[PDB]
């Protein structure tokens, strides 16, 4: 039984160096061919390198050919990827790929994998806009009240309404990926057309990573 | 330029035998061995058929696998059919010291037959226009299955920039919801007649129109 | 229909210890005064038994889903009745066959059906306003049954729905069991004034019912009664009481028991095989009582841990170098042949490479080659385009594959091809090499022509000149250094290997584990499988053996064949598990001797004594033991080994 442990993304960088590390164990690491295979989110399954059982032979693809390196030692049973001049397209999750005689018999060894992802907005100040319907009639999804978060980064927000004082049908819809790769979403919850003056409604919003917590009232327009 | 050609939704089928196909067009894949991985989506993949011929240990004989020469394709084949099949497969193989993945091949499909989509809208306010800003919001929900398509209809031609549409998300009423989002100007949303955001499902078309005057 | 309970703090399950509990009848037979050893599920004494808690005085309601073993065990002791009936299943979703046995105030029922279970089934007790009497009404124990098969009605027991806090009264024990699909169900009720770590007592428990089902029974679950006075809410979320209860928990295991019987047949006593020494001596003597002398109950025999391979030392590597890195080679219609035979084969330098391009191997698997010994080897070699590498596989057809070289369509070898460019031709191109465009027939497969005459393709004969309607079979190939990937020239080598009567020449490299001594060990040295130690010896063998024996003619002496050294075979141990006993009415201890294994504990000429301690002095000795050795007790006072005198 082997085991495969890979330890070696959860940051973004643009264009900058990674350093990702698989370890094994149960078996002879000396003696066996070893590759590395990725596959983006949501996509397909490709190749990306190999290597000897003595690291004297390394090959990658032609996409990646030019930059990015291989290396391994059987002392301290490890892999060793090292990559350099990351491009948008690198969101991928990198498996360990283990061998048997060749490149003919099969990858048959992937190892769990750690994803992957690269990004260039670090941290910006998140917009609320808690959208007042004081016009609306019955029969709709949401009778009258909206809040919209905008331009975050990166994923999550905690959204609360009243200071979590509510939770009956609130419903937050799925952060949307804009043309700039930006985060976008909203929260809706169903409340009575008559209380909307004689009720004071505030979206919560939270930030970890902006570490920003603004607090906005609602008001008709 | 080797490369594999295998089709993405096949085999949806209870319980009888299924073959899928895959084959390459640069070169023959008879002259080198063919594997096929056999991928959990969200968790690590593993290998259903290896040497073209067998199996690794502990994998049912139901899969079973076949190479023809004359159509320069090759076949796997599935028997049982049972709940334990909800994976993708690939098919890989060696052309000159690199190695070459298939597309992939989803297999998944191992009340009310329809539902009405509540479909909202949310114009931008005076507090959204006062900071250069306009976000129009097409919200659509309550619809099975979920293949759906929005699209904006402005006062004499449709939009194609500033669109953006997630993918269906599992809410807790068995049915699914989403959300588009616009981007727009001031300028071009006085100019205009009257704004519309359409949604096409199997077989509906539920069309909703609102004018700037407020 | 059920509803679902509410988090809150609950007591952590304990542990008890078990004082000679869990003993039934085995059979349906009658034996009197007769010591009768059966095999059967009871269980053991002096063990440890899970224990639950029922009462509320807080709030302890814990009845996990526990897994149903082979037979179980379940006492209460039960006072005001607060214990309801049982359930059992392996899913308990509506799939399998599930049991139902309640104990309800009216009639006792046993259904077995698909009932649809909740998380926690329950019965509810209301106490009225008007009348002053425990009445239950929710009846919430499932949902509902599609179809089955078994359904039984007890004996309508008489059931009080009365709770209190006071000490317990009674106790219940009950032992379920199923082998060969039968249901077994033994109880008795034996009244005690005690709340807490179960008397010492002994109660054999009499067959109740011997239901037939036949399903499977993996999990099971307990059905406990609450109230609902004035003084609660009387919702089910926070606020509610149960009482004063207690049950208890128990896993049934397969043991050897001698069960004494009376002359009116009933089980007064019972001695174990396998807890104490005392005890195995009592069941080995068929009696319960044991005098003083010596006594062999059973043996003692060490086992092996692991299992150590020291295959010969190789070294004869195959001419596999040269027939690969080959500066010339010959053309298509004119094939080298190369026999390889009397030498270790090597593959692992073969697949491990990747400057080939064709690995495929026909007939045989190539991820066991190793482990595959074969009597010859043959390795052909030739040049062809990249365009004619598919027709050296049989089955296809084509200019090379009928006219140059035809393989069999039972071929179990395998095809190595590789691209050399730059190698087999220059900037000039390459003309040297020939192959044959035209035969009379097709060819057999591995048969090759050398002739180059004149190819008739007509009727009329040409009279052995150049001219039309017949020409030259043998023709030249060009080569090109910019042409395409397809026109480039590539080297294919063939593998073929056959099986003959001769012995096996080509064998695959083998493993060797490390060397482990002074341990028991099983080891393989190509001629025996044994087991034991190998100790350093101070003998030395002739430069021609690998074996050796003894007079008593064993294989006690094996060289090992990679740094030769002599090493002898020993067995591990074995004996006999004897024990000294002082007598009936003087003691109860004993002490452990073994005849001959070498290790309070003393060690002995005869063997191993551990539990009699060893004295100086000398008396007049009564138990034999041997070598001038005897066992006595003498002053407290415990078992004692001294030198007899004479
Ligand atoms: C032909 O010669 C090459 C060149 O040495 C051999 O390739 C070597 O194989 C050995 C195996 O022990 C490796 O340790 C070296 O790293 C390899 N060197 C190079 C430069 O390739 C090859 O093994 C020879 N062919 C055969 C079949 O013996
Ligand atoms: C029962 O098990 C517990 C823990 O598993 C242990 O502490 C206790 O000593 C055991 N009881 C006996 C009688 O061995
Ligand atoms: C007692 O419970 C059993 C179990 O199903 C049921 O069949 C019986 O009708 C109940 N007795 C009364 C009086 O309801
Ligand atoms: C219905 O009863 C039959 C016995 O007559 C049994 O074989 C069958 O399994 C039952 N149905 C189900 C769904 O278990
Ligand atoms: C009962 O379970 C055992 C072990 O799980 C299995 O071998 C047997 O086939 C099962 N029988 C039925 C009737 O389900
Ligand atoms: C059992 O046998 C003993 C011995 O004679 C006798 O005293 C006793 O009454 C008997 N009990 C029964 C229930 O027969
Ligand atoms: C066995 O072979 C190894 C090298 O393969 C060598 O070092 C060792 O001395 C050999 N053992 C002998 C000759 O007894
Ligand atoms: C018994 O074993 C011990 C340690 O293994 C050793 O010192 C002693 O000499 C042995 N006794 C005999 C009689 O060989
Ligand atoms: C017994 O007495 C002798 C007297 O010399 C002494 O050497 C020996 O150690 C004693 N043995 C014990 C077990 O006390």
């Amino acid at each position: 039984e082997v085991q495969l442990v890979e330890s070696g993304g959860g940051l973004v960088q643009p264009g900058g160096s990674l350093r990702l590390s698989c370890a094994a164990s149960g078996f002879t690491f000396s003696s066996y061919w070893m590759s590395w295979v990725r596959q983006a989110p949501g996509k397909g399954l490709e190749w990306v390198a190999n290597i000897k059982q003595d690291g004297s032979e390394k090959y990658y693809v032609d996409s990646v050919k030019g930059r990015f390196t291989i290396s391994r030692d059987n002392a301290k049973n490890s892999l060793y990827l090292q990559m350099n001049s990351l491009r948008a397209e690198d969101t991928a999750v990198y498996y360990c790929a283990r061998g048997q005689l060749g490149p003919w018999v099969g990858v048959d060894y992937w190892g769990q994998g750690t994803l992957v992802t690269v990004s260039s907005a670090s941290t910006k100040g998140p917009s609320v806009f808690p959208l007042a319907p004081s016009s609306k009639s019955t029969s709709g999804g949401t009778a009258a009240l909206g809040c919209l978060v905008k331009d975050y980064f990166p994923e999550p927000v905690t959204v609360s309404w009243n200071s979590g004082a509510l939770t009956s049908g609130v419903h937050t819809f799925p952060a949307v990926l804009q043309s700039s790769g930006l985060y976008s979403l909203s929260s809706v919850v169903t409340v009575p057309s008559s209380s909307l003056g004689t009720q004071t409604y505030i979206c919560n919003v939270n930030h970890k990573p902006s570490n920003t917590k603004v607090d906005k009232k609602v008001e008709p327009k | 330029n080797f490369m594999l050609t295998q089709p993405h939704s096949v085999s949806e089928s209870p319980g009888k035998t299924v073959t899928i196909s895959c084959t390459g067009s640069s070169g023959s894949i008879a002259s080198n061995y063919v594997q096929w991985y056999q991928q959990r989506p969200g968790s690590a993949p593993t290998t259903v058929i290896y040497e073209d011929n067998q199996r690794p240990s502990g994998v049912p004989d139901r899969f079973s696998g076949s190479i023809d020469s004359s159509s320069n394709s090759a076949s796997l084949t599935i028997s049982g059919l049972k709940t334990e099949d909800e994976a993708d497969y690939y098919c890989q193989s060696y052309d000159s010291s690199n190695w070459v993945f298939g597309g992939g091949t989803q297999l998944t499909v191992l009340g009310q037959p329809k539902a009405a989509p509540s479909v909202t809208l949310f114009p931008p306010s005076s507090e959204e226009l006062q900071a250069n800003k306009a976000t129009l919001v097409c919200l659509i929900s309550d619809f099975y299955p979920g293949a759906v398509t929005v699209a904006w209809k402005a006062d004499s031609s449709p939009v194609k920039a500033g669109v953006e549409t997630t993918t269906p998300s599992k809410q807790s009423n068995n049915k699914y919801a989403a959300s588009s989002y616009l981007s727009l100007t001031p300028e071009q949303w006085k100019s205009h007649r009257s704004y519309s955001c359409q949604v096409t499902h199997e077989g509906s078309t539920v069309e909703k129109t609102v004018a700037p005057t407020e | 229909q059920c509803v679902n309970l509410t988090t809150r703090t609950q007591l952590p399950p304990a542990y008890t210890n078990s004082f000679t509990r869990g003993v039934y009848y085995p059979d349906k037979v009658f034996r009197s005064s007769v010591l009768h050893s059966t095999q059967d599920l009871f269980l053991p004494f002096f063990s440890n038994v899970t224990w639950f808690h029922a009462i509320h005085v807080t709030k302890r309601f814990d009845n996990p889903v526990l897994p149903f073993n082979d037979g179980v065990y379940f006492a209460s002791t039960e006072k005001s009745n607060i214990i309801r009936g049982w359930i059992f299943g392996t899913t308990l979703d509506s799939k399998t066959q599930s049991l139902l046995i309640v104990n309800n105030a009216t009639n006792v029922v046993i259904k077995v059906c698909e009932f649809q279970f909740c998380n926690d089934p329950f019965l509810g007790v209301y106490y009225h306003k008007n009348n002053k009497s425990w009445m239950e009404s929710e009846f919430r124990v499932y949902s509902s049954a599609n179809n089955c098969t078994f359904e039984y009605v007890s004996q309508p027991f008489l059931m009080d729905l009365e709770g209190k806090q006071g000490n317990f009264k009674n106790l219940r024990e009950f032992v379920f069991k199923n082998i060969d699909g039968y249901f077994k169900i033994y109880s008795k009720h034996t009244p005690i004034n005690l709340v807490r770590d179960l008397p010492q007592g002994f109660s054999a428990l009499e067959p109740l019912v011997d239901l037939p089902i036949g399903i499977n029974i993996t999990r099971f679950q307990t059905l406990l009664a609450l109230h609902r006075s004035y003084l609660t809410p009387g919702d089910s979320s926070s606020g509610w009481t149960a009482g004063a209860a207690a049950y208890y928990v128990g896993y049934l295991q397969p043991r050897t028991f001698l069960l004494k019987y009376n002359e009116n047949g009933t089980i007064t006593d019972a001695v174990d095989c396998a807890l104490d020494p005392l005890s195995e001596t009592k069941c080995t003597l068929k009696s319960f009582t044991v005098e003083k002398g010596i006594y062999q109950t059973s043996n003692f025999r060490v086992q092996p841990t692991e299992s150590i391979v020291r295959f010969p030392n190789i070294t004869n590597l195959c001419p596999f170098g040269e027939v690969f890195n080959a500066t010339r080679f010959a053309s298509v219609y004119a094939w080298n042949r190369k026999r390889i035979s009397n030498c270790v084969a090597d593959y692992s330098v073969l697949y491990n490479s990747a400057s080939f391009s064709t690995f495929k191997c026909y007939g045989v698997s190539p991820t066991k080659l190793n482990d595959l010994c074969f009597t010859n080897v043959y390795a052909d070699s030739f040049v062809i385009r990249g365009d004619e590498v598919r027709q050296i596989a049989p089955g296809q057809t084509g200019k090379i594959a009928d006219y140059n070289y035809k393989l069999p369509d039972d071929f179990t070898g395998c095809v190595i091809a590789w691209n050399s460019n730059n190698l087999d031709s220059k900037v000039g191109g390459n003309y040297n090499y020939l192959y044959r465009l035209f035969r009379k027939s097709n060819l057999k497969p591995f048969e090759r022509d050398i002739s180059t005459e004149i190819y008739q393709a007509g009727s009329t004969p040409c009279n052995g000149v150049e001219g039309f309607n017949c020409y030259f079979p043998l023709q030249s190939y060009g080569f090109q250094p910019t042409n395409g990937v397809g026109y480039q020239p590539y080297r294919v080598v063939v593998l073929s290997f056959e099986l003959l009567h001769a012995p096996a020449t080509v064998c695959g490299p083998k493993k060797s584990t490390n060397l482990v001594k002074n341990k028991c060990v099983n080891f393989n040295f190509n001629g025996l499988t044994g087991t034991g130690v190998l100790t350093e010896s101070n003998k030395k063998f002739l430069p021609f053996q690998q074996f050796g024996r003894d007079i008593a003619d064993t294989t006690d002496a094996v060289r090992d064949p990679q740094t030769l050294e002599i090493l002898d075979i020993t067995p591990c141990s074995f004996g006999g598990v004897s024990v000294i006993t002082p007598g009936t009415n003087t003691s109860n201890q004993v002490a452990v001797l073994y005849q001959d294994v070498n290790c309070n504990v003393f060690q002995t000429r005869a063997g191993c004594l551990i539990g009699a301690e060893h004295v100086n002095n000398s008396y007049e000795c009564d138990i034999p033991i041997g070598a001038g050795i005897c066992a006595s007790y003498q002053t407290s006072q415990s078992i004692i080994a001294y030198t007899m005198s004479l």
